[PDB]
């Protein structure tokens, strides 16, 4: 057995849009391998 | 009032518990168990949605590890089988009976398995038991070890976790569903991604994606470019079904199908000369999905003349193609949803486009033969033949209310369906086959009925014993090897079928099993028993229990089994132990009860173990397992050394030790049907039990809930069927039943009033002449009157009835005139038959009289209250019991006799019974009659002038209702009225003295004021 | 969706016509009114509730924006399409902020997917790759970024070039890494990168990172120009092997100059003390927030709060804003679930033990041993990857940490020492045995047994594992050279008989396959004295009903009294798994009577049901009913005893025999399809959980059907070596070879179904309709919705190297394209009658024809194809003899049935040892040749290009035969 935590209450933090862009075609583009962790959310144009 | 009483042990953990927990046992299985046989079977399963919601977290649920296994395995199949009937998910009823069932994980969880495909419609479409469907997933995840949990979810692991991810969503989305979802696909670690797999559902072009092309004419683009005119089909068939959008969205839904819809049926080739024609791959599944909500746009209104219209319209087109292809079928795909559907309404459309599809084609040919030979009417016979086979339950309905109609309009060639007969029989025995017995019954009601009322239609013809050769024959080598088996409709109705089959076309049934009943036995014998699993050990009794019910059959060599049986008599799957030994004993009651038989096996010791096994059954651990036993020796009545065999564990357990159960006393009750010392015997029984510091502490608690009642009146069932000796046990008996109702402080009920009465069938003389000679006596006279008014007692109404004129005589012959106890037993027996009050008048005004003597005693200021209310509630009975009288004779000159013997007391007479039954005497040449009596009995002037001033409510209101619904007096008393009190003399009204007198001259003048 | 006013504005340009179509006496009168005079549909009530429809659900309006758009640009004219797209890419510039849809279906997906439909129109590819990436629609951007690259080409190299870098990373965004590193090496120039890429992909990587060193250096005042890109391979696939070799110190020092989060990265995981520098580094890479980011700033919060710095409340705000980051980026990844998604699931199980970890030491300053079991099982597959391992380890060092830090009857953790271990031996299960070098008596006799062994020491070794006997794997590892001693000495030798009853004395004490093989063969070694059959009874049940069909045949032969021991075993405890087997043989044939009398007296029911199902099968045997030929089969399930197992489950493994389908019902279709063959009668069978089982029963079997059961089963014995791996699990390579279980001499059942439409199938459809380029053309009118067309072709080419790999090993004839069967839903590709004969007849390696070849891509040629046919060759070869240890039972059955074959008798019994140790020669020389050279010069496979090569040239091609169909 365990015993589990809860959700507190509807709390909203919002994101943000920043800008760069990149080109760069290899595998790391960035620190390291996976790429869904290393990407900025949703960028702008 | 079932969500306010289970709400009550939510609120108490307490004295409130033990009172519901013994029923819901009951009020579970029974409500399954009228789910099936119910017009609405849903509120079956709205009950015990308020009963799983009611409690959670409760005090232990102990009687529910018994009843786990057939809820799940009935909720699992019909989960399946429903699909929205009105369009209320109630899909989704059944999977918050099953996820919310209320017990604990650890051991009552396991063999969950049956939850795993219900897990995945509360998790996939469903909008707020989302959050139940992932509670119970959290729990066994964490719970539960990898070693045991991995291969249960294996067959929907790959379906759970699709619904799983549409749950992860951000902050418009729920932050309740998608951060419980990121802790369960985390909790398991490294098990999330042993699923990932080469995906294999790709949709390879399905039928609503079918990219038809309609040529379209544009501006730009001068030519006929081709265009999909169906990119909102899969919108379309989404509103046309939901209740939810509004109703312009659903209109215009249905003009986008139909009109899809006719450019398939107009885009086909007709004939250049049909008349003289005459004369000499991926559509067809999508077409069935547009013709289906062609059919279900008839369940809408303001749009069903219009779908009707080409309905009618492609009925008859798809007729013209067969009849065109005799030199060379989407309609009855789409028919057999319209029968099998819900509402009345797309229901009769499947009626009557069966109808137009016949009554069109005797319109074009003319000939039914040759209607018949290679007409569409031929194959869809063999449609609802077919799907009689099917997998689901509703298209077996289709199946079975398309071949009751096809029955019932093609009746005039009737010789094509005796070439069909055993093709339909055993299409229509199948569907008892493959049913599940949770599942309603109105397939199977109709499938009963269609295969007896059929036999006695399509054989009424055949001649004699000569002709049965091979054809019919093969018939009843059907229905007799599907004799033996489970399932028992299936076994009843092959035994119902078979007799009305041999009732027309008069044979001995013993002589139309004859050349094939050597067939059916082989399998029988063979095996004998310990294989073959207790669903089929009742099935192997029951062809063996009729077989023997024939003439004659089988006179030799039953007895290599029936020690077999004797030894498993000797001896949920509980309801089926207990449902195996109860067929075995109608086996072995039919081995001796039938002569030519017993005389021929009675040479090797065989009756004899069949009666000893009978009896160490008798005192077996159930119930109804001893009724079966108890026919069974009943029957062979018509030895003494096992009778005191019997009698020696019979009076073991009737030894004085104070813990008889309830299944000992009705075997003692058994066995007086087939010395009167346990009278002696069992009075000091119950007053073990009777003794009041066993009552006092009851109190006030419920008798029939209580425990101990019920064996207290099992206990005085068996007087009953005691000796028929002339019984002393009358005045102690009853006076067991009074010293019982004081310590209980309970009057006019108890649930051992009613044992006590059919003692008193026994005996109607030594109970009454118990009863009349202790009959001013208050206390116990009450408890005649209730079983005089019982309807048990019709051998003691009798006795009260013809020796009635005896009990009269004690109101002639002080505080003890029991003018109350009379009343009571004269309205007991007239609310028994309305024809006793008919011919009582002497009776009935000795009552009133000796009545009004008690008014004179009790109207007296000597003592502070002699309002006695047995005295006071007895006019109340009396004057509503001779109004009882009064509505059984036309005649209106007696209610004015009522007044005046009532003069002494109480003024008006009683309200809420009387001046509603003047006013029907007042609500014609006989309203004319009234007043000839009024002014006949008013100048009696003696009667008390407030009964002289009460004809104000009987005359008056004749009169100002008459000229109120007629015009003004237009209906003999005018040559009495005028003779009378218009010469009136001193003495009377015309003197002048102003005294109470008055209150009477205003109903002389408020009557002359009213005929000018 | 503003489509929705567009559609309207372009639906009133439809001249909205009449005709609208697709390209007694009285009776016929009233309906000829009916269906033309009031049919009559104008194009007006299609359109107009089309526009009421779509008001509704946004998917109408992407559904018809797609087949309406083509046909609008279609009338867009010559001289206007450059003004047309200047005028859609500044459309596509104009954000609205965000152009804040990011929902279902939007107006972004559905003006990317409806420019694909039509031809003429070639947006940017770094805008395709910004609008497909940040909105969604990847696969509508493959589309397009596929259609530039392949077919004709653009006529300009810095079109081509800035193509495919934007490709590149669109496929590194999706993860599936045999796309990326198959259109590099097509891409490529020098050769040492077209090296080391291809170690890379294997996954060697000390053979991978010499070969970029050894890249550069060919540049750097070398004469050759080596691209922009190209050089952002060298320099950052160097960093990606060196901290997949975990090289942490060498890449401290290199990301201290530049600096940047791969300096927070490496020197932060491999918190206290330091906190202060790491603090205030994060919070300046910390604005523009990703999923890596917040569990830096979320950890040193947490390891804040274990020394009081930080407080609880702070921990559970920056679990949730930090949560609801990764929700957005598992939103914009496309909907299948993927390896594109095993990074996000990763990080689901740092925050479930990260809220974990701020109540394990909240409670700090006997649950502490809950939480710790709970962890020491919520690790990854062994399979997973040499990064997300270490994630894991460097992870759970820190937290137990701070507990044994705090603690200061045994209070020792030694937990770190558990998590070290088993991340050295995952990392030793991967490759290279170097990562883990640098972090119970009768283990370290083995240890020394075994190294007595690799030498030439007999009696070291004898006396060692007779140490180690004295104190599991070693009771048959001195029997195995025992066996070893017997191979080496002459055919005399005795120590065999030490042996066979070695590897049973731990035989029941999983891997059991692995020595009930070398059991079963040298027990028919000869045996004219049979001592063994004594030492067979000096002391394992289920691990011989795979080996069924070899046993049944033993009997006729010698050593038949204890290969009865063994059969009578099994039909006393598992009846259904011998019942159909035994009754396809139907002493020399008496024996089994006994056993058939064994399978009757003990379950007296289940053998009597299990023959009704036989004899209804026997008796009768486009859509046709089972109830009136098979109507017995409709009333089997009412009179169905207790339990049947669906057939064909016992040839598998699954050893167990708990959660086997059993026969719920028959379903009433005979669903009868003209196959290649004729017809067959294919019934269906529903299952306990509702999947129905479609089987297939063939009337006749020729006299292959007791040989390719035995083919069949050589690959059941692969196929699950084949899972247990790591670069080959990572790609999961089932061999895909179905069930056929016997049940008569003459009929066997099988598992077919609907989809299985083989590749003469699809030709005789083309004509139907009536070159190269035939699979490209069925594929693509089939597969709409180009995720699905791009998933099957993907599934495709990686199932064909598993029927490249089967043909060429164990080399089987001529394959004709009706022997090969493709699913068409899944892609899993399977052949029939597996003949081998194991000599080169007259062939080209395998058939890879090229109306193959085109659909393959010429980019998974290289990527996929070209690999998988090496990575399965590379753990068949180095599992446990795989290529040795079961071959040599699996052709002492095929040269007895060969000399059978080229004449009636047969010869050579003591030469048949030789016979069979030369042809299994030939089949270990066949696999292990194929592998990769070890030296570094060859480009990572070289072997099967070189075969490749032979298969697709069109002189090898066409002077083979001629039915074989070397065209299509």
């Amino acid at each position: 057995t365990l015993i589990n935590q809860h959700i507190l209450k509807p709390a909203p933090p919002p994101t943000e849009i920043p800008a760069r862009l990149q080109v760069k075609p290899p595998q790391p583009a960035a620190m390291k391998i996976p790429n869904r962790p290393t990407l900025l959310g949703g960028s702008a144009i | 009032l079932f969500k306010l009483c289970f709400m009550s042990v939510s609120l108490f953990p307490a004295a409130n518990e033990s009172v519901i927990l013994p029923h819901l046992n009951e009020l579970i299985l029974k409500s399954l168990k009228l789910s099936t046989t119910a017009k609405e079977p849903l509120v079956y399963f709205y009950l015990i949605r308020t009963l799983f919601r009611s409690i959670g977290g409760g005090r232990f649920e102990n009687l529910y590890k018994e009843i786990m296994p057939l809820l799940q395995v009935l909720l699992e199949s019909l989960s399946k089988l429903i699909h929205e009937a009105r369009r209320p998910q109630e899909r989704d009823i059944y999977v918050e009976l099953c996820l919310t069932v209320p017990v604990r994980l650890s051991v009552l969880v396991p063999h969950l398995s049956y939850l795993m495909k219900p897990l995945v419609y509360a998790l996939n479409g469903s909008q707020e038991s989302v959050s139940q469907g992932l509670r119970t997933l959290e729990l066994c995840v964490d719970n539960l070890t990898a070693e045991y949990f991995d291969p249960i979810i294996e067959p929907v692991i790959d379906d759970v976790m699709e619904a799983l991810s549409k749950h992860l969503k951000p902050l418009p989305y729920y932050h309740q569903h998608s951060h419980t979802t990121l802790r369960i696909l985390g909790k398991l670690g490294g098990r999330n991604r042993t699923f990932i797999k080469p995906v294999d559902n790709l949709k390879t072009d399905s039928e609503l994606f079918q990219n038809v092309e309609a040529m379209f004419k544009i501006h730009g683009l001068p030519n006929e470019v081709p265009l999909s005119i169906t990119p909102g089909l899969s919108a379309a068939f989404s509103l046309l079904t939901d209740p939810r959008p509004r109703i312009h969205y659903r209109i215009n839904s249905f003009k986008y199908i139909s009109g899809i819809f006719q450019l398939f049926l107009g885009a086909t080739q007709l004939p250049d000369d049909y008349a003289n024609r005459l004369k000499e791959d991926s559509q067809m599944e999508l077409l069935v999905k547009l013709l289906e909500s062609i059919f279900y746009a008839v369940s809408l209104q303001e749009v069903r003349e219009e779908s009707k219209a080409l309905i009618r319209g492609t009925c008859n087109h798809f007729i013209l193609l067969y009849f065109n292809k005799m030199v060379i079928n989407c309609i009855f795909d789409a028919i057999i949803y319209a029968l099998s559907s819900d509402n009345s309404a797309v229901r009769s459309m499947g009626l009557e486009s069966v109808q137009l599809i016949y009554d069109s084609c005797v319109e074009l040919f003319g000939n039914i033969d040759c209607a018949l030979k290679f007409a569409p009417l031929n194959v869809m016979c063999s449609k609802f033949i077919h799907c009689c086979f099917e997998e689901p339950y509703h298209k077996k309905l289709a199946g079975c209310i398309g071949l009751e109609m096809m029955l019932n309009s093609l009746d005039i060639p009737m010789k094509y369906f005796n070439a069909r007969q055993l093709e339909i029989i055993r299409a229509l025995f199948y569907v008892l086959r493959d049913t599940a017995p949770e599942l309603p019954c109105e397939v199977t009601n109709t499938a009963k009925r269609l295969i007896l009322n059929s036999l006695k239609e399509w054989n009424k013809e055949l001649t004699r014993n000569d002709v049965f050769s091979s054809v019919f024959q093969n018939l009843v080598s059907s229905l007799i090897v599907d004799l033996p088996n489970a399932n028992e409709i299936v076994r009843a109705t092959a035994q119902e079928a078979l007799r009305t089959l041999s009732e027309t076309t008069q044979v001995p049934i013993a002589t139309m099993i004859s050349p094939c009943k050597h067939i059916l036995l082989a399998p029988i014998f063979g095996k004998p028993l310990r294989a073959l699993p207790f669903q089929m050990q009742i099935g192997n009794i029951d062809a063996i229990t009729f077989c023997m019910g024939l003439e004659n059959s089988f006179l030799e060599y039953n007895e290599e089994l029936n020690r077999l049986v004797q030894e498993a008599l000797a001896l949920k799957t509980s309801e089926q132990l207990v449902r195996l030994r109860v067929v075995c004993i109608q086996l072995l009651s039919l081995a001796i009860t039938k002569p030519e038989f017993a005389a021929a096996q009675q040479r090797s010791n065989i009756r004899v173990k069949i009666l000893v096994v009978f009896f160490k059954s008798l005192c077996g651990r159930s119930i109804e397992i001893i009724r079966a036993a108890h026919g069974g020796l009943k029957a062979v009545i018509d030895p003494k050394e096992l009778l005191q065999n019997g009698l020696r564990p019979m009076l073991m357990n009737l030894s004085d030790h104070k813990k008889l159960t309830v299944a000992s006393l009705e075997a003692l009750s058994g066995l007086l049907k087939l010395k009167v010392g346990i009278g002696s015997k069992l009075l000091d029984h119950l007053l073990a039990w009777a003794q009041p510091r066993t009552l006092q502490q009851l109190g006030s608690q419920d008798l029939e809930n209580n425990s101990t009642v019920q064996i207290i009146v099992a206990i005085l069932d068996v007087f009953h069927l005691l000796p028929p000796t002339a019984h002393k046990f009358m005045n102690d008996l009853m006076n067991a039943l009074l010293y019982l109702e004081n310590n209980l402080h309970r009057c006019q009920y108890s649930p051992f009033r009613e044992p006590l009465a059919k003692f008193l069938d026994r005996f109607p003389d030594e109970s009454f002449e118990y009863f009349f000679n202790e009959f001013s006596k208050r206390e116990i006279t009450t408890r005649f009157v209730y079983f005089v008014g019982l309807d048990s007692c019709s051998s003691l109404r009798a006795k009260v009835l013809e020796s009635l004129p005896r009990v009269r005589g004690l109101l002639h012959q002080e505080k003890c005139v029991r003018f109350s106890n009379l009343v009571d037993l004269c309205e007991s027996l007239a609310a028994s038959d309305k024809e006793w009050i008919k011919d009582k008048e002497e009776l009935l005004g000795e009552l009133l009289d000796a009545g009004s003597v008690c008014l004179t005693l009790k109207r007296s200021s000597n003592v502070v209250s002699p309002l006695y209310f047995q005295v006071d509630q007895g006019f109340e009975t009396l004057q509503l019991l001779y109004i009882e009288y009064f509505k059984s004779q036309p005649l209106g000159h007696e209610k004015v006799f009522n007044f005046i013997d009532k003069i002494s007391k109480e003024g008006l007479p009683f309200v809420l019974e009387f001046d509603d039954f003047i006013f029907n005497e007042v609500v014609i040449p006989t309203v004319q009659q009234t007043l000839d009596t009024i002014i006949r009995m008013t100048p009696q002037v003696s009667s008390l002038d407030a009964r002289v001033y009460l004809y104000k409510r009987i005359f008056l209101p004749i009169c100002i209702y008459e000229s109120e619904m007629h015009g003004d007096l237009s209906r003999a008393w005018l040559k009495s009225f005028d003779s009378d009190v218009w010469k009136a003399t001193g003495p009377l009204v015309d003197d002048y003295t102003s005294t109470l007198e008055d209150r009477y001259r205003l109903e002389l003048m408020q009557l002359t004021a009213l005929l000018i | 969706p503003w489509l929705n006013q567009a559609l309207q504005l372009l639906y009133g340009s439809f001249h909205l016509d009449s005709p609208i179509r697709l390209s007694i006496i009285d009776f016929v009168a009233k309906h000829n009114e009916f269906l033309d005079s009031v049919r009559s549909l104008t194009a007006g009530d299609i359109l107009n509730p089309l526009i009421d429809i779509s008001y509704q659900s946004a998917e109408t309006i992407h559904n018809a924006w797609v087949v309406v758009f083509p046909v609008a640009y279609s009338a867009i004219e010559s001289r206007y399409e450059l003004e047309f797209t200047r005028a859609l890419v500044k459309l596509l510039f104009k954000d609205y902020h965000i152009r804040q849809q990011d929902a279902r279906p939007n107006v972004i997906k559905s003006l990317l997917d409806g420019v694909g439909k039509c031809p003429g129109l070639h947006l940017p590819p770094h805008l395709v790759k910004y609008l497909g990436s940040n909105y969604n629609a990847w696969y509508g951007a493959i589309k397009l970024l596929e259609e530039l690259s392949e077919g004709q080409g653009i006529d300009n190299q810095k079109i081509s070039d800035a193509n495919q870098d934007a490709l590149l990373e669109v496929y590194m965004s999706l993860q599936e890494d045999d796309m990326f590193y198959g259109t590099w090496r097509r891409r490529a120039k020098y050769f040492e990168t077209n090296a080391a890429l291809s170690y890379e992909q294997i996954g060697i990587w000390d053979k991978a990172l010499q070969l970029y060193e050894a890249a550069q250096i060919k540049a750097r005042s070398g004469v050759f120009p080596f691209g922009e890109s190209e050089y952002s391979l060298w320099e950052d696939h160097w960093i990606y092997c060196a901290e997949k070799l975990q090289h942490w110190e060498i890449l401290t020092e290199l990301a201290k100059h530049e600096g940047f989060t791969d300096l927070l990265l490496e020197c932060g995981w491999r918190w206290i003390a330091d906190r202060e520098p790491l603090e205030q580094s994060v919070k300046t890479v910390m604005d523009i927030p990703t999923p890596r980011r917040q569990i830096f700033q979320t950890f040193l919060a947490l390891q804040g709060f274990s020394q009081q710095k930080d407080t609880l409340q702070d921990v559970s705000r920056l679990c949730d804003e930090g949560i609801q980051l990764t929700l957005r980026k598992w939103n914009a990844l496309p909907q299948r679930v993927t390896r594109a998604h095993i990074g996000l699931l990763h990080t689901f199980q740092q925050y479930v033990e990260l809220m974990e970890a701020s109540q394990v030491y909240s409670s700090l300053v006997q649950e502490l041993k809950r939480v710790l079991q709970a962890w020491r099982e919520r690790l990854p597959n062994v399979w997973d990857d040499i990064n997300i391992w270490n994630d894991l380890v460097t992870w759970r060092q820190h937290v137990f940490g701070v507990i044994n830090r705090v603690y200061m009857a045994y209070r020792g953790y030694h937990e770190m020492a558990w998590v070290i271990n088993r991340f050295a031996h995952v990392a030793r299960k991967h490759e290279m045995p170097e990562v883990c070098i640098n972090q119970q008596k009768a283990e370290f006799f083995t240890l020394k047994g075994m190294f007595l062994a690799k030498l030439n020491a007999k009696d070291e070794a004898n006396q060692a594992f007779a140490t180690a006997v004295q104190i599991p794997k070693a009771w048959a590892e001195w029997g195995f050279f025992n066996d070893r001693r017997f191979k080496e000495n002459p055919e005399e030798i005795f120590h065999a008989k030490n042996a066979i009853s070695c590897y049973l004395q731990a035989a029941g004490l999983g891997k059991t396959r692995k020595l009930l093989c070398r059991i079963l063969w040298l027990i028919s070694l000869d045996d004219a004295a049979g001592s063994l059959a004594k030492t067979f009874e000096d002391h394992p049940v289920w691990y011989w009903i795979t080996f069924v069909p070899q046993l049944l045949t033993s009997l006729s032969h010698k050593e038949a009294k204890i290969v009865r021991h063994i059969l009578i075993q099994i039909a006393k405890s598992y009846p259904q798994s011998l019942h159909f087997q035994l009754r396809t043989t139907k002493q020399p044939w008496q024996d089994v009577e006994e056993i058939m009398g064994i399978l009757k007296t003990a379950y007296p029911l289940l053998a009597l049901s299990l023959e009704s199902l036989v004899d209804q099968l026997n008796q009768r045997f486009g859509k046709a009913d089972l109830e009136r030929v098979s109507l017995h089969l409709s009333l089997f399930h009412h009179q169905k005893f207790e339990d049947i197992e669906i057939p064909g489950q016992y040839l598998l493994h699954k050893d167990n025999n708990n959660h086997f389908i059993k026969i719920e019902r028959f379903l009433p279709t005979l669903d009868l399809v003209r196959g290649s063959n004729g017809c067959y009668k294919r019934m269906t069978i529903r299952g306990n959980d509702g999947s129905l089982h479609p089987f297939a029963v063939q009337f006749p079997a020729a006299r292959h059907c007791r040989r390719e059961e035995r083919i069949f089963q050589l690959f059941r014995i692969f196929d699950d070596a084949l899972s247990r791996k790591v670069q080959s699990r990572r790609r999961n390579i089932s061999l895909t070879l179905p069930i056929a279980v016997p049940l008569s001499p003459h009929i066997r059942i099988l598992n077919d179904d609907k989809r299985y439409t083989t590749l003469m199938g699809i030709y005789e459809e083309f004509c139907r309709r009536k070159p190269s380029t035939l699979l490209k053309d069925y594929y693509t009118e089939k597969f709409s919705n180009y995720e699905n067309y791009w998933l099957f072709r993907k599934q495709f080419t990686a199932q064909y190297a598993s029927f490249i790999f089967m043909t060429y090993i164990m080399c089987i004839n001529s394959r004709q394209p009706q022997k090969i069967h493709i699913n068409e839903g899944s892609g899993n590709i399977w052949t029939s009658e597996m003949l081998p004969t194991f000599y080169n007849t007259e062939s080209v390696p395998f058939r890879l024809t090229p109306n193959i070849q085109k659909f393959i891509g010429e980019a998974g040629l290289e990527g996929i194809l070209s690999v998988y046919i090496l990575v399965i060759a590379n753990s068949l070869s180095d599992s446990e003899f795989d290529m040795e240890q079961y071959l040599s039972l699996f052709v002492r059955d095929e040269v007895i049935s060969w000399f059978a074959q080229q004449h009636r008798a047969s010869a050579q019994t003591n030469q048949l040892r030789e016979i069979v140790r030369v042809n299994v020669e030939l089949l270990t020389k066949r696999v292990l040749q194929l592998n990769h050279i070890p030296n570094s010069q060859n480009v990572a496979t070289q072997f099967v290009l070189n075969l490749i090569s032979q298969a697709v040239n069109p002189r090898n091609l066409a002077y083979t035969d001629s039915a074989w169909m070397a065209y299509l």
